[PDB]
């Protein structure tokens, strides 16, 4: 069922957690968030505070023009903020992306 | 047993998993 | 790592999929939407089109009186919307909630 | 092993999951 479930957050809410890892710094995850545009990035959780990475280094010249045009600057670089943040965050990255 | 069309049938971003191939921890 | 990425869903869009099942009608899920404001609802799947079921027969009087006021008055009952409408539904429940 | 904190550690909404013990589709 665990593969039915993500693809309702998937419909429900435009996002997708591809997978998890937990390394020295802490829990980290793989997610790719969208509306066709389209933003990939890592969520770090450090014990707690929350750690942004956008993944960029394979999007196309075309594609990262696009999503710079309409997205906050800030979010194609790292960039660490509170836990109570996080659902704004997603909100953020949900209404700039549509 | 015969194939069902699934609920979900468009394309997902499973496909995207791919892009942090060689991606580290920042 | 399925129950850390469920955790991270509820986190990220104040969402949690208890569970899912199918019976004749089609796929269900058993859903719960937070913010301290909280509903709790079923999703069908038919095969395709959405239905929403609330699940309100547990809650308080003072728990319903809360919800009234603030939600839209069509999320109190059984509602059948297409299903490119889905992540519209998600987010009028939340900004209603929030 | 030692306890560690998980880094989720608020009351989910987990503990709902029981307000659909009675209820069937619509």
């Amino acid at each position: 069922n665990s593969e039915v479930i993500k693809d309702l957050y998937e419909y429900l809410c435009n996002v997708r957690v591809h997978k998890s890892y937990e390394d020295d710094s802490g829990l980290w995850f793989d997610i790719s968030q969208g509306t066709y545009s389209i933003m990939d990035y890592k969520l770090g959780f450090v014990k707690t505070e929350v750690i942004y990475a956008p993944v960029l280094k394979q999007r196309s010249t075309e594609e990262l023009y696009s999503l710079q045009s309409k997205l906050p600057e800030y979010l194609f670089e790292t960039l660490s903020f509170p836990l109570s943040s996080l659902n704004q965050f997603y909100n953020k990255i949900a209404k700039s992306l549509n | 047993a015969e194939f069902t069309s699934p609920y979900f049938g468009r394309p997902s971003l499973k496909t995207r998993a791919k892009q942090f191939e060689g991606v580290s921890s920042p």
